[PDB]
């Protein structure tokens, strides 16, 4: 095969626009909605983004 | 040098959907054709991931719009299969009935529009009158004209209005006469025949490698059917017989579509004779909503209503591939369910997406004026191909 | 760390192939700008081409480089032919993108945390 | 369990288990995991090498045929060291059966030219490239299917939001259709429909 | 007084020009079938003088039916863009009239306004052939009040 | 909300931006482009239109939704113009034909209409009113329309003092009436101008530079109460223009010395007035845009076209 | 059909026998509308004392 | 079972090929068969005059989105958000502030008839049957503005016809 | 006969009235501002107070299968009128 | 021999329906000229005609006449001219006309059912409901 062993960090420019620089990404495990009691919402890490402004059309 | 590059055209007067096309040719002969598909692509499969099963279902209605109750049957069978449910018998029977009715639709369309494209302005008119009668049925059934679902997982809902099967019977009575009128309108016409005789033939094994499934395999050797081999519902029971052809000639495929219309009349008939009066939806309150009388006045019916709409029933995780016989050939959806309400990843299979990839070889031997008939002959909808 | 490299083992042949690609573009800029009847001077168009190369110049992994080259020969493979109308070839240029202020107190002055 | 439930057959279950087991015996090189869905659809997992050998086999061997390729697809799963599952789904013509072949890759590692067995794989592979970006080694052709020519970013993969990063419009300035960063009139309201309590006890995973 | 001649001739070129108005059928998607049922015998178009013929140069007005994807859009505006100068656009179907059942994802353009200006929006999915027909008739009744020439008389 | 106070998001296509305004005319050319920028940056627009319902549809696609709202009016009576500008951040005026038609004369078209709309502009309590006229508007004779319209700026400044009264030079663009006219005057008899030759210095300016001038003038403070003009940045051509624009693009109801003396009017007038950058926007030389608008010929060879480069005495 | 003489002989003489169900479907057999109001059955379960949701 | 066509023996024997030279040569099948089966012309065409006549429909037909109210109208809508929750096009909007009486109604209840696919789901989900798809299809607005409905326009739509909708619902509620 | 703004706008059963400053009001120039002329609340006080000689009663809200779902409301406290949560039409126990 | 019956059908319908000028009237009004069929419960200006049931699909038909809503005139005929109940019974929805089975006659229903508001100064314009948002602060009018 000639696997061609290579060592560098993987990065991707084949993906969208300049949002990559500005926005920070958030990692967490969402805490249970308190007004219910049960954990099945939990147990799975998630990724959501810094929110941004919204206006009245 | 020589050759050329020509392009598509925006519509024939009946045009369902638009493709571009690039055909490198020789003098009035096409050496290489390379259809550009993806022109109309609405991105359904990305949308379905964001909407619950009950919500995403109209997508499975209108991805292939011509044949509709069939696609409904495909997705519904998928969710039932993966969800471990059986619909009550009467649901299965109704589903079969409108399945073969819909097949009558998509076949009569394919044939007639195949005529109008080629010439022959009139048969489009004669038969699409009757098609209007068909939608006159749907409007009673589902309460709308075309895209109205009337199919769910765990069986259909809102059974027929009282007095519908009479009308069904009455249409099915003389449809035979009218389709035979089409058979005198064509079939021994020196024009239509002598235009399509040997154009775009196919070798059986070749069709297998190219993955054609439909009237293709029917009309060219290689006797096969999903209806017969893998019965997916009570559609097993009723008796009928599929046609074939030995010339692989694209004329055989036509006549096979016809005879499938006639056989569809048989299946419709026997279905009208066999209809059990059981019920519509399954009885499991958590899969399908209760009727309003039980909804009101009873607590658990109300809860399962409210949640079954807001959140929707949860489907256990699993990967399924279901396949049915749809008038364009084998149609199927591959469902991928995280244990959840929503689906996750579901790729439909468009028979047109396969058959279309075959124009490269099929059209290799005939000039473009009959590349028209080569495209139109295999039933195809560029709304279904793209997805 | 194993891998299945694509067209090149090391960044050398990568640099080779991207040199090839840029040759192709610098060939066919005039033929296209004349072909779709664009209003841009060939010099300008070429400058935008070399710009689009320079935007990605910081990449290292020759898998990534080679894949980007596949992107390039793909898009160029579409522009060499007529498959792409005047629209998109213009769409590389941004005329109708309003100029975005990149200076702070102008950004703060309007955008409220862009 | 008699009404309202699909009756399940153990005949097809035992048969398909026997057949998958057989495949595992004859192809120890590429075979990883051979499982049977409890609704009876055999599904085989394959290392991302033997796709060509495994499928050359499954088209021949005369104790299995699978002359017809049903559909080729993929599923984008983050969380995995390899994002994607290339899913080969085959149709046995002679025996009335279907089995699935799952293989995997990351973004950079290609999968090599399934065309040489099944012609039907021709467009499915291209569509995968355009809509995902799994590269296919020495495919006879690679182009864009289902997306715009100048379009970019491989939409179906979850990194790509529902809407795009661009829109189209027209204005008398340039006399051409243009593009602007996506702006929605309505936010696309988001819903959390996932309820707690683990409706399904069986599929649970051990907590750690 | 010639303004009587003005208004009368207005009702002449207008009367005819609206009485025929044979358009072109763009027909992207499943609205196209319903349109063909407007061309079927039952709901038939011809009674009203509308003729079925396909070419953007012969086209009196245009019916945008079906879902309009990004990829198709430019071609659409070209088809609009070689046309008899007096022209009208009828948006058929929930899709083209503002995005319909998609309105989201990417490839689909949201409305056909974003491409070409539009006159008669007929909702429905598909709009019942009767409804589409009512849309064309209402377009005729927009043609009645054009009063286009007497403002060329500038009074 | 006080006056449209809070723009939102990245400008354009449902971004509220800053303004409401209104545009008189706008049924053709300069107003069309100007609205294309106003809606292009997302602001609401009000375009009052002549009795023609149809021809304004071309302006529809540029307003998103709930914007570019239409209403009837005529310049004769107050109450219509009164009703249009009632709610506006600003209002701007683009008006008048290059020829006289029947009821209307070169007088009152640049005279009475600005009198009215400016009067009810002040009475409406709206700021940042923009008014335009042709460059080199002079009390002195040899052009009817021009002395008239000069009186126009007179009264427009007399009443409602604070406003931007701005004279572009001959404006140049796609559908315009100037350079296209020169391209179409080549027909039989071959006597457009150059009767006595020379004597004509002129500096056409391309349109998008003008309209960007207006939009910066409208959204930038300290553009009020300051009159100034636009300039073709470099060219400043002699009649060599005619043979140039006639040379490039090669080769295939109006009015009298009103029109030919109009186009034969010669001056760049007075240097000290904020020219362009004083409003902070770039300028465009003639060449490229001239190619764009001209088109025609046989289209098959780009060639060179040999730029005129008059720049006499520049 | 409508009253037809000698033209229905033309049609009997061209395309063969006809007149059963004129193509236009316009003659009676319209079912009226719901002479009875519908009342629907209810299938298995929907019964006390037989069942617990676990089994079914 | 397989019943196949076009696999047949064309007879090269005499009296078949007679009618084959007659057939190719004299166009009898073409002429007789086709020209006559079009001379089938005389059957009364099926066409309906739409202003003055209208095609058939069904009590379950789906028109435009009228809100309903009780006898002694209460604004039958409770605000419970379901119709918005199941909307497959997501196009609905509900914001509900408890009003003077303490009962809850909606402040802004909106629809985009553009986005609306005319499912029928919002007709099934409403517990009290507040919103029902109208019988009337009455449409063709001149602006993209006019196809967006306030709570107000939906009310006035409900007032314009109810005993209509009351007849439909009273007919079909046994099916649902 | 709805309460009318100083501008002439008709306020609604949820008062939406625009302010004289708001530019958006211009969208009503030449075209009607539509509001249902019949308010809801005004029809609640229209209804009589129903009385029942029993302790605890039901409301179907207009009959079976058409109306809101059943709920039994408690009339025990007679210093106020027990109201249905769906209809809004009061009940009391007679004395 | 048979044709005399045909010319008696045409002669009959033109004779009894509309009289001398009535045939031209109804003819240019609606190019469909039908035998006078029953009465059809006139209600508003528009008159209804229900055929003897001779044939489907074109069962029943209407003339809209003039003056509806004190607006427009004849020649403007279109849909929505029918009131709601005649919309129901004219579309085959129900086989029972509105006078034989009456509507519920509720108090809050419109008594007009006016035309179709598209175009004209009377037109629906959508707009935001609810009430402002954040209630901006104000300075005191008293200095210091
Ligand atoms: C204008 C008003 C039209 C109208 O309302 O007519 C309805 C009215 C009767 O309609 P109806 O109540 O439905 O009854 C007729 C049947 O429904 C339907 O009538 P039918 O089609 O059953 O009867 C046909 C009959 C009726 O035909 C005629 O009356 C026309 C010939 C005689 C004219 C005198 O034809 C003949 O008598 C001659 C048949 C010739 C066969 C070969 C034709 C070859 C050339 C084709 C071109 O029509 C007439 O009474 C006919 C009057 C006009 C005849 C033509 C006059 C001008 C020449
Ligand atoms: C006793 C003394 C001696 C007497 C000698 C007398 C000898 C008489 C022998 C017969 C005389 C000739 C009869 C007519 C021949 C006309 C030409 C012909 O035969 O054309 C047939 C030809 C066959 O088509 P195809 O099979 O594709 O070609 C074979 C090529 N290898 O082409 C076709 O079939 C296709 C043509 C289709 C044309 C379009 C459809 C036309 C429909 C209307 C036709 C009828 C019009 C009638 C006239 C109207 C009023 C004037
Ligand atoms: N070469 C040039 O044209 C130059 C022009 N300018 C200035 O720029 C202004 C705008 O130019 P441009 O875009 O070409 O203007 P246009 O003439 O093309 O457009 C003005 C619009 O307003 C309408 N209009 C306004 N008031 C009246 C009226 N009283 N009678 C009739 N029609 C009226 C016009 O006709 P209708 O009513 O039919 O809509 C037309 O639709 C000019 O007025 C001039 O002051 C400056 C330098 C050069
Ligand atoms: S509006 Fe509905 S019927 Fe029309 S194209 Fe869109 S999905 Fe198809
Ligand atoms: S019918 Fe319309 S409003 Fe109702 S759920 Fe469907 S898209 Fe939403
Ligand atoms: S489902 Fe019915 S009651 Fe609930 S919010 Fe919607 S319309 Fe109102
Ligand atoms: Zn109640």
């Amino acid at each position: 095969i000639t696997v061609d062993e290579k060592l560098d960090i993987t990065t991707l420019t084949g993906v969208p626009e300049e949002h990559i620089k500005t926005r920070k990404a958030r990692i967490f495990v969402p805490a249970r909605n308190n007004m219910q009691s049960g954990v099945n919402n939990t147990k799975k890490w998630k990724m959501e983004f810094d929110t941004r402004e919204r206006w009245e059309n | 040098v020589s050759n050329l590059t020509l392009n598509f055209g925006p519509q024939h007067p009946a045009a369902h959907g638009v493709l571009r096309l690039v055909m490198e040719l020789s003098g009035e002969m096409v050496r290489k054709c390379d259809p550009h598909i993806g022109l109309l692509h609405r991105g359904t499969e990305k949308l379905i991931e964001y909407k619950t099963y009950l919500q995403a279902l109209p997508y499975f209605d209108r991805l292939d719009y011509v044949s509709m109750m069939c696609n409904e049957q495909a997705y519904s069978l998928a969710v039932e299969k993966l969800l471990n449910i059986q619909p009550p018998p009467r649901a299965q029977w109704i589903r079969v009935l409108f399945g073969e009715i819909t097949r009558l639709l998509n076949h009569i369309m394919a044939v007639t529009t195949h005529a109008l494209d080629i010439g022959a302005m009139t048969p489009f008119f004669w038969m699409f009158e009757e098609r209007e009668k068909m939608f006159e049925f749907y409007e009673r059934v589902s309460g709308a004209r075309m895209h109205a679902a009337y199919v769910r997982p765990g069986g259909v809902h809102q059974d027929l209005p009282l007095g519908l099967m009479d009308d069904i019977y009455e249409f099915s009575k003389n449809f035979s006469l009218r389709i035979d009128e089409l058979e005198e309108m064509l079939t021994n016409n020196r024009i239509w025949r002598n235009r399509t005789v040997d154009i775009g033939v196919v070798t059986a094994e070749d069709a297998l490698n190219y993955g054609f499934s439909g009237v293709m395999l029917r009309g060219s050797g290689i006797q096969w059917d999903l209806r017969k081999t893998q019965p997916y519902d009570v559609y097993d029971q009723v008796e009928f017989d599929v046609p074939i052809g030995s010339r692989g000639d694209c004329y055989d495929r036509y006549l096979c579509r016809v005879e499938e219309m006639r056989q569809s009349i048989r299946i419709i008939s026997q279905c009208l004779n066999k209809m059990p009066p059981g019920e519509i939806k399954v009885d499991d309150a958590k899969v399908s909503p209760p009727k309003r009388a039980e909804m009101k006045t009873s607590m658990e019916s109300l809860i399962h209503h409210f949640k079954l709409y807001t959140e929707g029933y949860q489907v256990p995780p699993g990967a399924t591939y279901t396949a049915i016989e749809a008038p364009k050939g084998e149609f199927g959806v591959y469902l991928v369910s995280d244990g959840s309400s929503r689906p996750y990843r579901c790729k439909i299979k468009a028979p047109g997406f396969a058959h279309l990839a075959g124009l490269d070889k099929m059209s290799k031997g005939h000039m473009l004026a009959d590349v028209v008939a080569i495209i139109g002959t295999q039933d195809i909808v560029f709304g279904e191909v793209d997805r | 760390t194993s891998v299945k490299p694509i067209f090149s083992r090391d960044m050398n042949e990568a640099k080779r192939r991207v040199r090839e690609l840029y040759r192709a573009w610098y060939r066919e800029v005039p033929n296209t700008v004349h072909l779709f009847q664009l209003d841009i001077s060939v010099k300008q168009g070429r400058d935008k081409v070399r710009e689009m190369f320079k935007k990605n110049a910081h990449v290292t992994d020759p898998r990534v480089v080679d894949l980007l080259v596949i992107k390039g020969k793909m898009e160029l493979e579409e522009t060499i032919n007529v498959w792409k109308q005047r629209t998109h070839v213009m769409r590389f240029f941004h005329e109708t993108e309003a100029p975005r202020p990149k200076d702070f107190l102008s950004k703060f002055y309007v955008g409220h945390d862009p | 369990t008699r009404p309202t439930v699909r009756p399940r057959n153990d005949v097809a279950h035992k048969q398909l288990s026997a057949f998958g087991e057989y495949v595992a015996e004859i192809l120890p090189k590429y075979v990883q995991q051979v499982q049977v869905s409890c609704f009876s659809e055999l599904e085989i997992c394959i290392h991302p090498d033997g796709v060509i050998p495994v499928l050359t086999f499954l088209r021949d061997h005369s104790n299995a045929q699978f002359k017809s390729l049903a559909d080729l697809t993929a599923v984008d799963i983050p969380t995995r060291q390899n994002r994607f599952e290339i899913v080969y789904n085959l149709l046995s013509l002679r025996f009335n059966s279907r089995i699935r072949v799952k293989t995997y890759t990351d973004e950079l590692t290609p999968v090599e030219s399934s065309v040489s067995v099944y012609k039907a794989a021709n467009w499915y592979e291209r569509e995968i490239w355009d809509m995902f970006g799994v590269f296919f080694a020495n495919h006879p052709d690679l182009r864009r299917i289902l997306t715009d020519y100048g379009f970019e970013g491989h939409p179906f993969r979850k990194d790509f939001p529902l809407s795009g990063y661009v829109e189209l419009r027209y204005d008398d300035e340039v006399k051409r259709v243009v593009a602007e960063p996506v702006e929605l009139a309505q936010e696309f309201r988001k819903f959390d429909l996932n309820s707690p309590w683990e409706a399904f006890p069986a599929y649970r995973q051990p907590p750690e | 007084r010639g303004e009587y001649v003005v208004a009368k001739l207005d009702d002449l070129i207008n009367w005819a020009r609206r009485s025929s108005l044979w358009p072109m059928t763009f027909g992207l998607a499943c609205c196209a079938v319903e349109m063909m049922h407007m061309a079927a015998p039952r709901y038939d178009m011809d009674r009203f003088g509308v003729v079925f013929r396909a070419s953007p140069r012969q086209s009196d007005v245009m019916i945008v039916a079906g879902t309009l994807t990004n990829k198709m859009a430019p071609a659409l505006r070209k088809v609009y863009d070689q046309m008899p100068e007096p022209r009208y656009v009828v948006s058929m179907g929930s899709c083209a009239n503002g995005g319909g059942y998609y309105h989201y994802s990417y490839s689909v353009v949201r409305g056909c306004d974003r491409i070409v200006p539009v006159d008669i929006y007929v909702p429905g999915c598909p709009p019942t052939a009767e409804a589409l027909l009512y849309g064309i008739l209402q377009l005729q009744k927009k043609i009645k009040r054009e009063k286009r020439l007497r403002i060329w008389y500038r009074r | 909300l006080h006056h449209a106070v809070i723009p939102h998001g990245k400008g354009g296509r449902s971004s509220v931006s800053g303004i409401v305004a209104t545009v008189f005319g706008a049924t053709g050319f300069l107003g069309r482009y100007l609205v294309n920028h106003l809606g292009r940056m997302g602001s609401q627009v009000i375009v009052p239109y002549r009795c023609e319902p149809y021809d304004t549809m071309h302006l529809r696609p540029m307003g998103d939704l709930g914007q570019i709202i239409f209403m009837d009016w005529n310049g004769r009576d107050k109450d219509s113009i009164r009703r249009a500008v009632e709610h506006s951040n600003v209002v701007i005026n683009l008006v008048g034909r290059e020829w006289e038609t029947k009821n209307f004369d070169f007088e009152d078209v640049f005279v009475k209409i600005p009198q009215a709309i400016a009067q009810v502009s002040k009475e409406a309590g709206v700021e940042k009113f923009i008014h335009i006229s042709h460059l080199n508007a002079d009390i002195k004779s040899s052009s009817k329309y021009l002395r008239n319209k000069a009186v126009g700026e007179k009264e427009v400044r007399e009443t409602f003092p604070e406003a931007t009264i701005i004279k572009p030079a001959d404006i140049f663009g796609r559908e315009d009436r100037f350079l296209n006219y020169f391209a179409n005057i080549r027909w039989f008899g071959g006597v457009p101008l150059i009767s006595l030759g020379k004597k004509t210095v002129k500096q056409p300016v391309y349109i998008v530079d003008v309209t960007k001038g207006i939009i910066n003038a409208i959204k930038d403070p300290d553009a009020r109460g300051k009159t100034f003009a636009f300039v073709g940045p470099n060219r400043y051509l002699l009649f060599d223009l005619v043979q140039y624009v006639f040379a490039v693009a090669h080769r295939p109801p109006w009015t009298t010395r009103d029109k030919v003396e109009r186009i034969h009017t010669t001056d760049r007038t007075l240097p000290h007035l904020p020219g362009l950058e004083d409003l902070g926007v770039q300028a465009t030389p003639l060449e490229l845009k001239a190619i764009e608008v001209l088109r025609r010929h046989r289209t098959y060879r780009w060639l060179s076209s040999e730029i005129e480069d008059v720049q006499p005495a520049k | 059909a409508s009253a037809t003489r000698l033209i229905q002989g033309l049609r009997n003489w061209a395309s063969g026998r006809d007149l059963q169900a004129k193509l236009q479907l316009r003659y009676q057999e319209i079912s009226k509308r719901t002479q009875p109001p519908p009342k629907l059955p209810v299938g298995p379960s929907h019964r006390l004392s037989n069942n617990y949701y676990c089994a079914r | 079972t397989y019943k196949y066509v076009n696999l047949r023996e064309p007879s090269m024997d005499m009296k078949s090929v007679t009618d084959r030279a007659a057939q190719t040569l004299l166009w009898t099948e073409l002429i007789r068969g086709l020209g006559m089966t079009l001379s089938y012309l005389f059957r009364e065409p099926a066409t309906i005059n739409y202003p003055f006549e209208k095609g058939p429909l069904s009590p379950r037909f789906r028109g435009e989105h009228a809100l309903r109210r009780y006898p002694s109208g209460e604004e039958r809508c409770i605000a419970c958000k379901l119709c918005e929750a199941v909307c497959p096009a997501q196009a609905i909007t509900i914001e509900a502030e408890p009003r003077a009486d303490g009962s809850r109604r909606t402040t802004r209840y909106d629809i985009d008839m553009t986005k609306c696919i005319y499912c029928g789901f919002c007709q099934e989900a409403c517990p009290v049957d507040a919103i029902v798809e109208g019988p009337n299809f009455e449409f063709s607005t001149e602006t993209h503005e006019e196809l967006l409905y306030n709570k107000e326009k939906l009310l006035n739509n409900g007032d314009k016809w109810e005993a209509e909708i009351a007849a439909n619902i009273q007919a079909d509620y046994l099916y649902r | 006969g709805v309460r009318t703004s100083p501008t002439g706008e008709k306020v609604t059963h949820t008062g939406q009235v625009y302010d004289d400053e708001d530019y958006r009001r211009v969208r009503f120039v030449g075209r009607q501002k539509e509001v249902n002329e019949n308010f809801a609340i005004d029809l609640i006080a229209e209804q009589p107070v129903s009385q029942v000689g029993s302790r605890v009663i039901s409301c179907d809200g207009g009959g079976g299968a058409l109306g809101h779902p059943r709920v039994y409301i408690n009339l025990d406290k007679e210093t106020k009128t027990g109201t249905c949560g769906y209809c809004g039409l009061q009940f009391r126990q007679q004395h | 021999m048979e044709l005399l019956q045909v010319l008696k059908r045409g002669l009959q319908q033109v004779s009894g329906h509309g009289g001398l000028r009535g045939y031209l009237r109804v003819l240019f009004r609606a190019n469909d000229v039908r035998v006078g069929t029953l009465v059809g419960e006139d209600k508003y200006g528009n008159k209804y005609y229900e055929d003897n049931k001779q044939f489907f699909g074109r069962h029943r038909w209407v003339i809209y006449t003039t003056e509806m809503n004190g607006k427009n005139t004849f020649w403007d005929v279109d849909g929505s001219m029918v009131p709601p109940e005649w919309h129901r019974w004219l579309h085959c929805m129900t086989d029972d006309p509105p006078t034989v089975k009456p509507p519920t006659a509720r108090k809050f229903i419109w008594t007009n059912h006016k035309f179709n508001l598209s175009g004209t100064p009377q037109q629906y314009v959508p707009y935001s409901t609810t009430r402002k948002k954040i209630q901006e602060w104000v300075p005191p009018s008293t200095p210091y």
